[PDB]
């Protein structure tokens, strides 16, 4: 078994946009290791869904987050 | 509109990276991408056309098809807002007890019970000289097993 967790994303505990930083690069608020869930916007100002979920800038996004 | 699609359970968010990335190559009118936990062995596709999604999904291993018909958006908006996040608690986590007169008390996973839905627990404070059983939902994840 290889499940190497520290290899997984983290998810901006502002705005939900994955990366492997400590800080969000696109607000640059702390990131969180605690997440579920993947939203991923490739075309947000065609995506009704990125519109539901007040997405406006392309990537991949937790659902939820908490820290 | 919005398309579901069955993958092999447990590889919804691999599915969709990989949806996601041929999607971008191959210039498709592919939207958005949603794996949400509460629909195991489902990707929504959000598209232009289904024939899109069809495209998208040809010839990729791990995928079964495209559910009949359309997800309209009234589906979606609550899967937007997930509930009950249930960690998954391993053997080697590195856990923290949650209420009681335990609280904030860290420990190490040495057991699980799945049949009682329980960890042990080895606790980094010396004065409790034994590994103590709680059930899952007392405890939270602070770092996550190392291999
Ligand atoms: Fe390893
Ligand atoms: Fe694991
Ligand atoms: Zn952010």
């Amino acid at each position: 078994h290889h499940h190497h967790h520290s290899q997984d994303p983290r998810a901006c505990l502002k705005c939900k946009y994955l990366t492997n930083d400590e800080i969000c690069p696109i607000c640059h608020s702390p990131t969180s290791e605690n997440w579920i869930g993947l939203l991923i916007v490739i075309n947000p100002e065609k995506s009704e869904i990125a519109k539901k979920a007040g997405i406006d800038i392309k990537g991949k996004y937790a659902l939820s987050v908490k820290e | 509109m919005i398309f579901a699609v069955r993958t092999m359970v447990g590889q919804e968010k691999n599915i969709a990276g990989l949806m996601a990335s041929r999607a971008e190559k191959e210039q498709l009118d592919v939207y958005s991408i949603l794996a949400s936990e509460s629909l195991k062995g489902y990707v929504l596709v959000e598209a232009e056309t289904k024939g899109d999604v069809e495209e998208l999904i040809k010839g990729m291993p791990r995928v079964r098809g495209i559910v009949p018909g359309t997800i309209a958006i009234e589906e979606i908006e609550p899967l937007l807002t997930p509930k009950k996040i249930i960690e998954n608690i391993e053997k080697g986590d590195v856990v923290e007890i949650i209420a009681g007169p335990f609280k904030g008390e860290r420990a190490k996973v040495i057991r699980v019970d799945k049949h009682k839905e329980e960890v042990t627990l080895e606790l980094e404070n010396a004065a409790v000289p034994i590994p103590i059983t709680l059930p899952v939902e007392g405890v939270k994840i602070v770092s996550k097993h190392k291999d």
